[PDB]
């Protein structure tokens, strides 16, 4: 409708003109006059404390929601059929209706025992249902923190036994099919036993997180309950185009910029080591703007294969370092970001500003605060016109970027 | 007693020399924007903008479907409104 | 100025719409990216390299012990040179 | 080992300092003129130059035949065209 719109009051303009050949780039730009400008037409402290973690906990309920239906539903049906249970279970969909086939409605029976439990559980609305929430948060989201001990074991000084673990938790787990895999459950769980039984040469941190780890891994395992030939296949399978297509790259530069401040906060040997990864990480920070703009998807997916490796390589020779841990683990949160962009994989006709959505007072102060740091505002507008397809000069195009950054 | 250094970069007369080029040069600068606000008024003062907006929107949304000839129909029409005060006036009032 | 940018238009006019310069755009703009970062970056460099050499040793060519018993005299005095001081083999390094 | 001299002009906490003070003024020199493009357009994005270039290289000439009453009502004549940016789109046309 917009470029509709658009083309049509351009040949408006391009009527009444004259009452067209040769223009040439420099005899339109330098083309304009006061009847482009018609008007037409315009078409004490407890109850501090209990309020504020109820509504922490709510929050915590928003997380759970959908788990929280569909625990709801089985435990219904489970309970219908248990005290169905006495005698005999032989059919599935005809007990499916002594109370319609694919949705989540709820427009049944009410055993009034599961209410009174439901109340019962509601008396105690101080601490229980909080941490009750927070098991439940847990059993929801129930994989990111199979990852996140995969990570953890791993920063606590595990040279180069839990390094082989991350490579391929994102490269397999969070490259695929939303259902990480067949099998990576399978090849995660029987390393992750090798692992500890061969630290039998005869260790202390390590296995009081390795068992965390395989605990953890079986948590997800048992609460999942359903289950050189063959890279092309599924690299193929990443553009198929199955995907619901979300972004974020407010996020990755945001994690990366938490990253390089980091990388100064070190400085307070390895300080002298620190900039050639200062650097690369510049590096990275520039190209991903342009594997952001040219839209493209299969050079973020070669970006990531080659980075996640290249760090880890650096993840040996940093030791001739918690701080270096710890910047460590703040990219990890940009790979995983980074996997979750090349999944949904970057919907089409979002340009925009990162910060400029709604004329909020908090994104003016923020607009205002973006615009302070110094390198930013014009390493913004210039990597911004070597890439995308445009049509004017340099100098050219930071009258735009200033025209709409002040308007703003 | 012993003094531990402190003049040992300076010379003696090579901080007032510091100090003084420190408020000088920050105080013109800080005199940039504080006593300078008239010529940039004509471009800061507008009513409501939102017959800029929308056309900078539309600078911004046809660098997106790549309909490149409809960049310099449009852009002279932005460099048109930044360079006639007039006719600024004449587009940024208000509604009715 | 603007006469020679205008006339340096004249010799190589641009189709309208189009012609979008795409190796101009990275000459024109890895210049400005790298010279930036290096802006940022160079700065940093020679911070750090002038308290990074070292390695000068400093094997201390004078050794001067005395035992005093008593403030009368120091009984044993002794000093001793480079003959009565040993320079370590490698494997003297390794043996320690 | 020993150590050249390296922290013997700033003692510790002076180079810090130092290089954000030339980050910070080498920004905001830098973004004088990558974004603040927009109030000099008026006097920097002319069609054709011609007429006033003309008039220009009169005030030039007239200097050397000393028939300076000749200046100030050519010079009155440029000044008025800098005071009035609608006679600046008046006066910098193209031809025919």
């Amino acid at each position: 409708r917009q470029m509709k719109r658009i083309r049509a009051k351009q040949e408006k303009y391009r009527q009444s003109q004259a009452s067209r050949p040769w223009l040439d780039h420099a005899t339109v730009i330098h083309s304009g006059d006061y009847f482009l400008f018609e008007s037409d037409s315009e078409e004490f402290l407890w109850v501090l404390g209990q309020a504020t973690v109820d509504g922490l906990t709510r929050w915590l309920r928003a997380f759970t929601k959908h788990h929280r239906t569909m625990s709801d539903v089985l435990c219904a049906e489970r309970y219908l059929l248990t005290q169905e249970l006495l005698r005999v279970g032989e059919v599935r969909r005809g007990v499916l209706d002594q109370l319609a086939s694919e949705l989540l409605l709820d427009r049944r029976l009410h055993i009034p025992e599961l209410e009174e439990a439901e109340r019962f559980e509601a008396q105690q609305g101080r601490t229980l249902r909080l941490l009750r929430a927070g098991y439940q948060c847990v059993a929801a989201h129930s994989e990111l923190l199979c990852y996140f001990i995969i990570i953890l074991n791993h920063m606590v000084t595990a040279s180069a036994a839990s390094l082989v673990l991350p490579v391929l938790v994102f490269l397999w787990a969070m490259l695929t099919i939303p259902r990480p895999s067949k099998r990576f459950w399978m090849t995660a769980i029987v390393f992750t036993e090798v692992m500890v039984v061969t630290k039998y040469l005869f260790t202390d941190s390590y296995i009081k997180y390795d068992l965390v780890q395989l605990m953890a891994l079986f948590f997800h395992r048992s609460q999942l309950l359903c289950y050189q030939p063959l890279q092309r296949f599924f690299h193929d399978i990443l553009h198929t185009k199955y995907r619901a297509a979300t972004d974020v790259y407010a996020l990755m530069f945001l994690a990366d910029i938490v990253d390089i401040i980091i990388i100064i906060f070190g400085f307070w040997q390895v300080p002298q080591a620190f900039l050639f990864m200062l650097l690369v990480q510049f590096g990275t920070m520039v190209i991903d703007r342009a594997l952001y703009l040219r839209k493209t998807v299969l050079g973020k997916l070669a970006f990531q294969v080659v980075l996640v490796v290249a760090i880890h390589i650096w993840m040996f020779f940093i030791l001739p370092n918690a701080v270096a841990q710890l910047w460590y683990f703040v990219k990890c949160i940009y790979f995983a970001l980074s996997a979750y962009q090349i999944r949904c994989g970057y919907p089409t006709r979002i340009l925009g500003n990162f910060l400029t959505k709604k004329y909020n007072h908090l994104n003016l102060f923020l607009f205002q605060g973006f615009r302070l740091v110094p390198f930013l505002v014009e390493l913004r507008a210039v990597m911004d016109w070597v890439w995308t397809d445009t049509t004017l000069s340099l100098s050219n195009w930071m009258c735009v970027e200033d025209i709409y950054a002040n308007i703003f | 007693k012993v003094s531990p250094p402190s003049l040992g970069f300076l010379a003696g007369y090579g901080i007032v020399g510091l100090y003084v080029s420190i408020v000088l040069v920050v105080g013109k600068f800080v005199r940039g924007f504080f006593s300078e606000i008239s010529h940039s008024i004509m471009f800061e003062e507008l009513p409501c903008v939102d017959r800029i907006l929308k056309l900078c929107q539309d600078i911004f949304l046809v660098r997106e479907t790549r309909e490149l000839e409809l960049e310099e129909e449009l852009y002279a029409k932005l460099i048109f409104l930044y360079r006639s005060p007039e006719t600024m006036i004449k587009w940024t009032r208000e509604r009715e | 100025i603007i006469k020679c940018s205008r006339e340096t238009e004249k010799k190589y006019p641009q189709p309208k719409g189009q012609k979008k310069k795409k190796i101009v755009k990275y000459g024109m703009g890895g210049l400005i990216i790298l010279f930036l970062i290096a802006i940022i970056w160079f700065p940093l460099l020679f911070m750090s390299l002038i308290r990074s050499v070292v390695g000068v040793v400093n094997q201390p060519i004078d050794v001067t012990v005395t035992l005093k018993l008593g403030g009368y005299e120091p009984l044993f005095t002794m000093s001793a040179q480079q003959p009565s001081i040993v320079p370590f083999t490698p494997q003297a390094y390794e043996e320690l």
